[PDB]
């Protein structure tokens, strides 16, 4: 293939106001509005271009570990250690203090205006209907806590990572697990699909990234260097697919070649562990959040 | 135009800037133990005020936030310990139940060795000393522990033995202080003790910022 | 005694000058490395550590201008005035930096809560700037030392216009006795408060090196700044027709000359008692 | 495998990370 070598990846903005560590962010479908919340009990919806606090939502549970922004830009989701997923109507008050999980929440991603898939510390991923108020299906089959969750870019299947160095591809419609993948040594900290929808990439605290597919149903390839030792906090993707990303505990976001199997860039500018990382739905620019409370928007 | 909305943004900061003078003056205190420790009687003793519980109270114009992990403590992976910003870990232990003291000490040894809590002070409490002052004579402390050296009929010997058992569980003793106390289930002025140990933890933090040593 | 004067002063200054230059430059290097790296715990302390190191380096600078320009006649009143003002400024800046550091430590320890919020590194920088401002403002009366001589042997023939009551009394009390009183009260209370923490945790066996370092700091400040200012008082009394003995006055002058050449090496004693009770 | 390479080849044109764009089509610049 033709290597891309290095990419001069430069910041374009910095976002301030959070009073503690950022735990997760989400890129909207219009790329303009971003949502991220901290461990001080504050959600904020940011104007990503202009750096304007569009909204600052307080939280009842200051121990919060996942956030979501609806694909229709209508709602947001907020989950944390109090086990209740709050669905917030932006048009901001609680739409549904929607509950049903036992473990702490780790990742929730809307399917439409009405359905939400949640991962928790109960080791079971639950698909919920906000209108009904209760679960509409529940996926089991994992052992460790499902910390990572990523939707397919067709709203039909999803992947979950569960602290046991394995991931489950499950079908939303069938309500069951379709395939399982291994290859790691530690927790699955974050997982994401390849934007086409026939492959996905995994990050684990064993300082190793991996890329599998649902077509061949085997570990396609892996990403690792001897000088990297911290755990992959988060991953994302670029539309082309020649790149993937990986936030790290070692203070920086390493951007690697998704095919040539070599590092292609490093984003510094973070004073603490990198906890959040997303790519806009049009591929314009990455955003990362770290325990600094400083979200910044690379490009 | 668009930039006019930035005025609203400024308004938002005019609220967030208020939290700047609170989330910095705020003291975080985990509250841990077991079922038999008597957490409920402890909390009810100071007139204080899903998964994890939180309580808010104030001592001498200082805001304390007691984060009562209500049985979720049994989790053993990093991501759940989002508590590294917590000032102190206040333990309760049922001193009387010597049978459960091994499990309590195992909790202590696996909590203080969290590298997450490498920068956290501990405030251990040995609850219900009346049920120990009136049970040390009847039940021999040496009958459960094979390394006890003092007098099993002497209360203070057993008390010092338990303290040293809990302080002997810490690897890297030189990291942060470890207070303790022997308070009964009444806990009439226990908030003063919590305040004093938090103040001393802040004093140690100051000496860490003054770099006297 | 004059050959002994020159020999003692030179053999004291040359190692003092070299050692002070090297050590204070290294201190500035190390605390700049600590400070510029955005370290928040070691900032508001590195600021006054830098200020101390800089005052001490300036007092190092004025050493050769006493090791080659002391008795050499020089038609340069401006240069001699600059050197003497530099000497006074650097010495008393070290004095007041030490006094402020000791008030900082006692305020942090006696009141541990308040100094934990009111701990702006910008506030420490404001205090340091006020230190320089007050030192240089007080170093204006050193201009009125001309007397009636043009060819100057520096560090000598200091005028009686700056030997009267209004220039000596506000120089002992406000330059030594107030720094001594403040350093003494702060250091004693800090020792007695870090000692009172035996009624509780292991800090009675953990924050113990702090007591040793605070006691060492008090000792060094006093022993570099107690004898020299009493020699200053002796020379003032000589200047006020209180001592008439010739041999005794000559011995007192030698004592003051030696006391100041021993007080300057505090610029090498403030770099050992501090900047080595640290991690690096 | 090969399908991923074809997807990379076909959709590289809309990747403001693989091909950074000047301020003409860059709202972040
Ligand atoms: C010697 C001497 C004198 C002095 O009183 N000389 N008289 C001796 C008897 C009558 C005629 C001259 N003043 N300073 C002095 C110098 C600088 C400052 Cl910032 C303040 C002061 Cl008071 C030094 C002195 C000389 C060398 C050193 I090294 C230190 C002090």
């Amino acid at each position: 293939i033709d290597p891309v070598g290095r990419i001069q990846m430069r910041t374009r903005r910095t976002l301030r106001g959070h009073l503690a560590k950022i735990y997760a962010m989400h890129w909207g479908t219009d790329s303009r509005l971003l949502v991220s919340a901290s461990q001080d009990g504050k959600l904020i919806i940011w104007d990503s271009y202009t750096t304007n606090k569009v909204h600052a939502i307080p939280l009842r549970s200051s121990w919060v570990m996942t956030c979501a922004y609806a694909p229709s830009g209508n709602y947001v989701a907020c989950g944390g250690l109090d086990n209740i997923c709050s669905i917030y109507n932006l048009k901001v008050r609680v739409s549904r203090e929607l509950a049903g999980h036992t473990g702490y929440l780790s990742c929730c991603r809307f399917l439409d205006d009405n359905q939400i898939v949640t991962s928790s510390g109960d080791t079971t991923c639950a698909l919920w209907d906000i209108e009904t108020g209760q679960q509409t299906t529940t996926f089991t089959g994992h052992t460790g806590d499902v910390m990572s969750l990523s939707l397919a870019p067709d709203t039909r299947l999803f992947v979950s990572g569960a602290c046991d160095a394995s991931a489950k591809l499950w079908d939303v419609r069938e309500g069951m697990c379709r395939q399982t993948f291994t290859g790691h040594e530690s927790d699955i900290n974050a997982i994401c699909f390849f934007p086409n929808g026939n492959a996905f990439a995994t990050g684990s605290d064993d300082a190793t990234c991996r890329l599998f597919d649902l077509r061949a149903d085997q570990e396609l390839m892996t990403y690792s260097h001897d000088n990297i030792i911290c755990g992959i906090t988060s991953v994302s993707f670029s539309k082309s697919g020649r790149l993937l990303l990986a936030g790290y505990d070692d203070f920086n976001c390493n951007v690697w070649d998704a095919l040539k199997a070599d590092r292609a860039g490093v984003l510094a500018g973070h004073d603490n562990r990198v906890s959040c990382l997303g790519v806009t739905d049009d591929g314009m620019a990455v955003a990362t959040g770290s325990w600094d409370s400083f979200l910044k928007i690379w490009n | 135009e668009d930039k006019a909305a930035a005025e609203r943004s400024k308004e938002i900061d005019k609220c967030l800037s208020r939290e700047k003078t609170y989330v910095k003056r705020l003291v975080k205190i985990l509250l841990l133990g077991a079922d038999n420790s008597g957490k409920s009687t402890f909390l009810k003793q100071m007139r204080i005020i899903k998964g994890i519980h939180e309580y808010d109270f104030e001592i001498k114009n200082v805001p304390f936030k007691m984060v009562d992990v209500g049985g979720q403590r049994s989790e053993r992976k990093r991501w759940f310990e989002c508590f590294d910003s917590v000032t102190s870990i206040l333990f309760l232990v049922d001193s009387s139940d010597f049978n459960r003291l091994t499990e309590s000490l195992n909790d202590f040894e696996t909590i203080v060795n969290n590298r997450v809590f490498s920068n956290v002070s501990i405030i251990l409490f040995l609850n219900k000393t009346d049920l120990l002052e009136e049970k040390v004579q009847i039940v021999s402390i040496k009958d459960y522990f094979l390394e006890f050296e003092g007098d099993p009929h002497c209360l203070r010997d057993v008390q010092k033995f338990l303290v040293e058992c809990f302080r002997n569980k810490r690897r890297d003793q030189q990291q942060k202080p470890l207070y303790h106390h022997f308070t009964t289930a009444i806990n009439t002025e226990n908030a003063r003790l919590i305040f004093r140990d938090v103040k001393d933890t802040i004093l140690h933090d100051n000496l860490k910022q003054l770099m006297l040593q | 005694v004059n050959e002994l004067m020159k020999t003692l002063q030179f053999a004291v200054h040359i190692p003092t000058f070299v050692l002070g230059l090297l050590l204070n430059l290294l201190a500035i290097h190390g605390f700049s490395t600590f400070l510029k790296n955005r370290w928040p715990d070691y900032a508001a302390t590195s600021i006054y550590m830098i200020n101390l190191a800089v005052f001490d380096l300036l007092l190092v600078l004025s050493l050769p201008f006493k090791m080659v320009l002391s008795q050499v006649q020089s038609p340069f009143p401006s240069l001699c005035t600059l050197v003497e003002c530099l000497y006074f400024v650097s010495m008393y800046g070290s004095v007041f930096t030490i006094c402020f550091i000791s008030m900082d430590r006692f305020l942090a320890i006696r009141y541990p809560l308040l100094v934990s919020h009111l701990r702006s590194p910008r506030k420490i920088f404001g205090i340091c700037c006020t230190i320089w401002v007050l030192v240089w403002t007080g170093s204006i009366p050193i201009y009125s030392f001309h007397g009636k001589v043009e060819k100057y042997m520096c560090f000598h023939n200091m005028s009686d216009d700056t030997w009267s009551a209004k220039v000596f009394f506000p120089l002992e009390v406000f330059g030594f006795l107030l720094p001594m009183g403040i350093m003494g009260f702060c250091c004693s209370r800090s020792i007695h408060i870090l000692l009172g923490r035996r009624d509780h945790t292991q800090d009675w066996v953990q924050q113990k090196a702090c007591i040793y370092s605070i006691a060492a700091s008090l000792a060094v400040f006093v022993v570099s700044f107690l004898p020299v200012h009493l020699g200053f008082f002796l020379q003032f009394l000589v200047r006020n027709s209180f001592i008439v003995e010739c041999r005794a006055k000559q011995s007192i002058s030698f004592f003051l000359q030696l006391s100041m050449c021993f007080s300057n090496v505090n610029c090498c004693l403030d770099v050992f008692v501090y900047y080595f009770v640290i991690k690096e | 495998a090969a399908d991923l390479m074809a997807y990379c080849e076909a959709h590289a044109k809309e990747d403001p990370l693989l091909t950074p764009v000047p301020a003409s089509e860059n709202p972040f610049r």
